[PDB]
RNA sequence: ACUUGGCGGAAAGGCCUUGGGUGCUUGCUGGCGAAUUGCAAUGUCAUUUUGCGUGGGGAUAAAUCAUUUGUAUACGACUUAG
RNA sequence: GGGUUGAUAUGAUGCCCUGACGAGUAGGCAGGCGUGGAGGUCAGUGACGAAGCCUAGACCGUAAGGUCGGGUCGAACGGCC
RNA sequence: AUGAAGAGCUUUUAGUGGGCCAUUUUUGGUAAGCAGAACUGGCGAUGCGGGAUGAACCGAACGUAGAGUUAAGGUGCCGGA
RNA sequence: GGAUGCUGGCAUAAUGGUUAUAUGCCGCCCGUCUUGAAACACGGACCAAGGAGUCUAACGUCUAUGCGAGUGUUUGGGUGUA
RNA sequence: GGCGAGAGACCGAUAGCGAACAAGUACAGUGAUGGAAAGAUGAAAAGAACUUUGAAAAGAGAGUGAAAAAGUACGUGAAAUUGUUGAAAGGGAAGGGCAUUUGAUCAGACAUGGUGUUUUGUAUUUCACUGGCCAGCAUCAGUUUUGGUGGCAGGAUAAAUCC
């Protein structure tokens, strides 16, 4: 023999673990973040850009549009660390919100064997922006210079202080 | 060392917060009435608060809970001395001897 | 298939080498203590080497693993390798240096069938 | 295994002292005194003051 | 760092696990450290403690102290308990009906006991007959009857036996032991 | 990007100006588009040099060794000549 | 300082719990690593390549050191008590 | 009164038997980084932060790591503030 | 009386290891006598191999074993697979 | 000691007798005396026929051999030390430690049991996922740091201000 052998060996059988105690409850969001209100996003595709907030989804996410015919950004879920509230308010009354859920964003996600060799949309998310920001930018319409300042992008500046500014 | 008359407030918090029993020469946490009740409840004594009493109100047991009290094992105070040199008296600008009721102050930051 | 275990931690994963082996060829890099009475690596001036102390020590759960998580056992047969037919998830196995190409693909074998990791399945294989 | 401090986690602060649910209850740590018409003589207020 | 007061990492100076390697003086003191934990008997951490001991620390126990032993009161029909070995003694012609439990008996130990109508008894069947040390009587042996000890504290004025090979006259009997030669030690 | 006329030598290598051409203009009002980077991943936007290619111009040497000299010289070097 | 023989499985010098401590020349003690040979065992490895040598190639160990891969080599050699 | 970290007891044996420094007390000496004593604490045998640099001074004594707070000493730049 | 849940990307040299180099800070030559060594104190140019508390007679303390008021077979004899 | 035998927990060519070999040899010293170093091709010389360059030694080929990485400078062929190639760095040394970058190089886990037959070789399989590396968010625990803010007490029941 090359090596003797250990006269002990361990078990194999797998040890369960103890009873958690860390229940779930939910978020307690930030007192800037209402329903209405203008959000700054900061990463992502749309860094920069000046959105809308909806709703508050179950999987700690925040529900936004651009809209869409403004600057660009569709009915997406995004992140509240990710964004800037501003004091800049809409009114939110009048929008059916309550059709979108964690569901809604499904990705069908990519198998194995799927390899990308150098590089779609649908009509139900396309419809559903449509409905949404056709009663989204009436109200924004009211407001002057509101439709500008969300096509507009954000960028800090020389000078700007963040500690000092107010968004 | 520096020492002073201690308060109530800061008895309380270290027995609370730095609060060991010298149990079959061990040092326990305390964490429960049960460990007091068991090693002083021949003195009367049940409960950490009426630990806290014994020593505040200098009984006739503060030799046995005080020795059941293991010595507090303090940090450094998170504001500091407030002196810049320590190795003095209290009254001539240092930190030792008897500043009789500023010891509340140290002991809090030190715990 | 390997045993769940924690992070493996080593502490030193340098290893301690001598004195002056860097300096001398004489001088081997296998620890030695420094024995000498103004050595400044006996007394842990700052800017020395490290000496080997039992605090480096490794955790006792994660002792002895490979990063598959698996204890080496040397093997030169196939009846030193089916002690390993209950162990398979602690133990990995070995082919000793000294078995020669056409009984390392019995061991292989039997291992494969077994269900026994081997930790040098390439060696004196030709093609 | 582990020392929770009380003065912070109130459940092992009530497993210590039961009276720290009533002592909140009656907000004993804000206490008012009863007001007194107490005035220092003469003597003691000439004495502090005299040079 | 810590002013400290006593030594660290001290061994306690006491043995534990007999450093003889026979076997079944392992098992008895597997035995007797189970009873020593769950009897409550002080009888049973005696025996165990008396198990480690070594040779010099465990002597011979004689069956006439046996007998001065069971001439007590009260004693007659108690169970003798010897952690070590039993020898005889030709001193006595008389032998009483006890029951001696020990390690090792000696030949004529065993047989004078025997004769007597006694019996000799094993320290695991004295664990069954007596498991918390009923009706027990434990002997201890002489220590300082040795001839290391008789060496032991010498000196002036101490009286202890110097060291010595060969013994007589002109062996260490002159200046020092005599006012006749210099001194008297 | 062209074009006119100036000024600038401390390391100017930049500053100003003329004319028209061309593009943009968020000064104002509108329309269309963005989505899927899937809840973030710098999410790639700069300048430094070099080389290989195409196509459009431009110019057609010297030094060293060797020989020689002695205003030089340990040797190199230096100074000369051919 | 303590707990734990209970049948069924492996190690009671074992496993586990609890608390404290950790500088060190001369020096002491303990536990281990490695070398030549001896008894035993692995019905151990081996010309389908032993031992040795080289290897900013890999793994284990706090370390002493051990293991593997590749190259070279050619006849013996190791693990455990 | 306070504390006890277990109390007491024995056997055997190693190294050592050149010392040096600081505060204070003090002898000889003009004095000495001189010679010699007393008490303690240290270096020797001891790294660490500070005193630019230093065996002994200040602070503090060391298993391997993380976070926080500080000692002495410092916060124009070298240099953390 | 000790962290669980949700989500994403990658699934490979990407994290990580090793190694060389660069950068910031630190880092005096080992061994040795010595109160004190980096020393303007001594040995050491380099490499391989060899190289230094052993054995014995008599003892001491301790430990282990065997027997035990006894103990020690082995000077010798008998026998032997010598 | 001599002759003849048998053994070894002995040494294994810097060992073991000084001497494993043409060793008390070569050699030194007037002399008495002193006194080494030095073993191993390969199973077998099969010890390299022959061509070619060269004055030749040799080389390059060819050939023998299981192997010329065995060629009488011959088993293996370490290190110091050196040559060539490749890689990298380098302003009065070099080397080391902690940490990361950059370059080079490298191990490990990526199957898993599993609904399941959209199945071929008809029972092999048809198979969506499974576990590793790196992060983000939320809710908690332990240790801590930095802020905002509320209710109370005390003192000459602040002193003052104000009347
Ligand atoms: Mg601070
Ligand atoms: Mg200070
Ligand atoms: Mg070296
Ligand atoms: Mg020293
Ligand atoms: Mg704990
Ligand atoms: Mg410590
Ligand atoms: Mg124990
Ligand atoms: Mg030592
Ligand atoms: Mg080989
Ligand atoms: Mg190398
Ligand atoms: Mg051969
Ligand atoms: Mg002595
Ligand atoms: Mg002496
Ligand atoms: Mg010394
Ligand atoms: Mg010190
Ligand atoms: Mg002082
Ligand atoms: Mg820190
Ligand atoms: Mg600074
Ligand atoms: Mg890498
Ligand atoms: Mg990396
Ligand atoms: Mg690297
Ligand atoms: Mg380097
Ligand atoms: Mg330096
Ligand atoms: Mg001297
Ligand atoms: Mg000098
Ligand atoms: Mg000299
Ligand atoms: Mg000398
Ligand atoms: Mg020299
Ligand atoms: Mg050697
Ligand atoms: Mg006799
Ligand atoms: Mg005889
Ligand atoms: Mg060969
Ligand atoms: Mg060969
Ligand atoms: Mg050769
Ligand atoms: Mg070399
Ligand atoms: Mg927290
Ligand atoms: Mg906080
Ligand atoms: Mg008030």
């Amino acid at each position: 023999t090359a090596q003797q052998a250990p006269k002990w060996y361990p078990s194999e059988d797998v040890a369960a673990p103890k009873k958690t105690r860390k229940a779930v409850r939910p978020q307690k969001l930030r007192a800037s973040l209402v329903p209405g209100t203008v959000l700054i996003l900061l990463a992502g595709r749309f860094r920069g850009k000046r959105v809308v907030y909806l709703k508050h989804l179950e999987d700690n996410t925040l529900l936004v549009t651009g809209p869409f015919k403004v600057n660009g950004v569709p009915l997406r879920r995004v992140n509240a660390r990710y964004v800037i509230a501003t004091s800049t308010k809409v009114s939110v009354e009048g929008v059916n919100v309550e059709k979108f859920n964690v569901e809604y964003f499904a990705k069908e996600k990519l198998t194995k064997k799927e390899k990308k060799e150098a590089n779609e949309i649908k009509a139900e998310r396309v419809e559903d922006q449509k409905v949404v920001d056709k009663a989204l930018i009436a109200e924004i319409k009211k407001t002057p210079l509101l439709k500008q300042y969300l096509s507009a992008s954000f960028s800090l500046k020389n000078g700007d202080k963040p500690h000092m500014l107010k968004f | 060392v520096a020492y002073g008359y201690p308060s109530y407030s800061t008895i309380r918090q270290l027995v609370y917060k730095r609060g060991f029993g010298k149990i079959n020469k061990q040092r326990v946490p305390l964490s429960d009435n049960a460990i007091i009740e068991a090693n002083l409840g021949k003195y009367g004594i049940l409960s950490i608060d009426d630990l806290i009493h014994e020593i505040i109100t200098v009984g006739p047991h503060f030799k046995q809970a005080n020795n059941f009290l293991w010595p507090f094992k303090l940090s450094n105070p998170s504001g500091g001395w407030g002196v810049p040199r320590k190795f003095k008296h209290f009254i001539q600008g240092g930190s030792f001897g008897n500043r009789e009721e500023f010891i509340n102050k140290l002991v809090k930051s030190m715990n | 298939a390997s045993l769940p275990h924690p992070k493996i931690v080593k502490k030193h994963t340098k290893k301690f080498k001598r004195h002056h082996s860097d300096r001398y060829h004489r001088v081997a890099e296998n620890w030695r203590k420094q024995k000498g009475i103004d050595s400044v690596v006996r007394r842990r001036f700052r800017g020395n080497i490290s000496q080997p102390k039992i605090g480096y020590g490794s955790n006792k759960k994660t002792k002895f693993l490979s990063p598959s998580g698996h204890k080496t056992f040397l093997v030169a047969n196939v009846k030193d390798l089916e002690t390993l037919t209950m162990h398979t998830k602690t133990y990995a196995a070995e082919i000793a240096h000294n078995i020669s190409a056409k009984n390392r693909v019995v061991i292989l074998a039997r291992a494969k069938a077994l269900g026994i990791k081997v930790t040098n399945p390439k060696g004196r294989l030709a093609l | 295994v582990l020392k929770k401090n009380p003065l912070k986690n109130k459940q092992v602060l009530l497993r210590l002292n039961p009276y720290a649910k009533v002592f909140a209850a009656e907000k004993l740590g804000s206490k008012k005194a009863e007001k007194t018409g107490t005035k220092p003589a003469a003597v003691f207020t000439e004495t502090l003051k005299h040079d | 760092g810590i002013d400290h007061t006593s030594k660290q990492h001290k061994r306690s100076g006491h043995r534990t696990a007999p450093k003889s390697d026979n076997v079944y003086l392992k098992l008895l003191v597997k035995l007797y450290t189970f009873l020593a934990r769950r009897t409550d008997a002080p009888f049973n951490k005696v025996v165990l403690k008396a198990l480690f001991l070594s040779k010099i620390n465990r002597p011979p126990v004689s069956v006439s102290r046996i007998a001065r032993a069971l001439k007590q009161e009260g004693a007659a029909n108690k169970t003798v308990v010897v952690v070590g070995t039993v020898t005889d003694d030709a001193r006595i012609f008389e032998f009483p009906k006890t029951t001696v439990a020990a390690l090792r008996f000696t030949a004529g130990a065993r047989a004078k006991i025997v004769k007597a109508g006694g019996e000799c008894i094993t320290l695991d069947q004295l664990a069954v007959r007596a498991p918390k040390g009923q009706n027990t009587l434990i002997l201890r042996g002489p220590r300082n009857s040795r001839e290391a000890v008789r060496h032991f504290g010498m000196g002036p004025h101490k009286g202890k036996a110097p060291r010595i090979l060969s013994t007589g006259r002109k062996f260490e009997r002159a200046r020092g032991r005599r006012r006749s030669k210099g001194f008297k030690v």
